[PDB]
């Protein structure tokens, strides 16, 4: 499967090595071939297949920007149409490929609660980032897509996971801004963000000092983008 | 202009 | 030949919309299609390819260097190795891509000064980056390739073109580095950029406010070279 | 660490 021939092991030390060249599409590409070994993955794994697709998918959504912001400019010839759309099509299937690796089978194969919320929110990261563009008649069932996958999400996150989880509070982060740029719903977005790093803070007397750092790296992000928001 | 979470989780 | 059924102008209209989103693959791409219509390249057409193919050749020269030190260091399973020469082989294609466009037809069709001179710089330039990865048995006549391009270029820059001359510049810098970098001839590099700094300097009071920002800007990378190895 | 020529040439 491009990948099928090598050891399950040396893809993951491939992986390492990629994102120390920081050559995101290989580290992709090993990745996807260690999943596809058909094993679940380790904490540290699974942090290496979201660090690669996140890469790879970041550069393509910057682009897709930059694109579509001249398109839109030119209607204030079909090149700039034609090639929006080129990287537009390469982004979602980069989001397929990830939701077909969780579909089958990460999500149906994660028991724990750190594995099996770490892959519902990567779920609804990649419905959010085909949401970002898509324009009718799928747009709103990505969007529910998204919401559903969030949501399932949330709900382990929290009969699971103490709110202090830098997971749950990742997962609490990307839903909010799901809710103020995807959903239009920036109340409900600035009602989660308060409320998620109000009861993390609350939280954070339990935690050594590494994990305090951990939380607290996320709790920031969360205060950022209340002030933006706000 | 939203910030979103790292990849990486622990 | 990917490219075949799209218009010239389409392409070069698409190179520059790929280069604001950063997207120097699709670039590199796009300017291939153009040079193999088979028609001359303007000035900011030349630049385009240059701009395109230097940024690959670039991200794959870091990831390169990454990977080698990373393999000497162990050194001091296959899987270093065998991935470091993945990303060499991916840049020795690059580059053979890159001289097959000069060879064909860029050059032998290049009669003015401007375009020729560029062309052959390049064509130094990428057996340069042939060179800096080769081994052996081919290493020395890889080396006297870029050598003999970067000298045939020099004769006719020095010819045809004014010391100030941004082309004329680069080349000479580059040059300079091949000898320092590539030819263990540190001394030939520290004359060469002396000499390329100081007959620019005597001809700058001929330049306009622009050509004299665009020479003194070379000029400094000159000046930065000989800091470092003096 | 040398310095080489940008790409883009006037
Ligand atoms: C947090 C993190 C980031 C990683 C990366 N970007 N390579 S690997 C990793 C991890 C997770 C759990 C246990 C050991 C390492
Ligand atoms: C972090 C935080 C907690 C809040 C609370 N539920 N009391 S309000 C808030 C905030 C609001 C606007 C800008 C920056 C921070
Ligand atoms: C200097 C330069 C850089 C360019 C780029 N990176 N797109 S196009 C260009 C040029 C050259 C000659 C005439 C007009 C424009
Ligand atoms: C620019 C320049 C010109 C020189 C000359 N031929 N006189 S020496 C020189 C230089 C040398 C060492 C470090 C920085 C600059």
């Amino acid at each position: 499967g491009a990948m099928g021939s090598m050891e399950r092991a040396s893809l993951i030390q491939k992986a390492k090595l990629a994102e120390q060249a920081e050559r995101y599409e290989d580290m992709a590409a090993f990745m996807k071939g260690a999943v596809e070994k058909g094993e679940e993955l380790s904490c540290e794994e699974r942090n290496l297949l979201s660090v690669a697709y996140k890469n790879v998918v970041g550069g393509q959504r910057a682009a897709w920007r930059v694109l579509s912001s001249i398109e839109q400019k030119s209607n204030e010839g079909p090149e700039v149409r034609e090639y929006r759309e080129k990287v537009e099509t390469e982004l979602q299937g980069v989001c397929d490929t990830v939701l077909g690796l969780l579909d089958s089978h990460l999500i149906k194969e994660a028991g724990d609660a750190e594995s099996r919320v770490f892959y519902l929110k990567m779920k609804g990261d990649y419905y959010r980032y085909l949401a970002e563009v898509a324009t009718g008649d799928d747009k709103k069932r990505i969007i529910d897509s998204a919401r559903s996958a969030y949501q399932e999400a949330m709900d382990i996150s929290k009969k699971e996971m103490p709110p202090t989880n830098p997971i749950r509070l990742g997962l609490a982060l990307n839903f909010s801004v799901f809710h103020y740029e995807i959903a239009n719903s920036p109340e409900e977005a600035i009602s989660l963000a308060k409320t998620t790093f109000d009861e993390a803070m609350a939280d954070l007397h339990t935690l050594s000092e590494d994990s305090y750092k951990d939380s607290t790296l996320i709790m920031q992000l969360l205060r950022d983008n209340l002030t933006l928001w706000t | 202009r939203s910030h979103s979470s790292p990849a990486s989780l622990q």
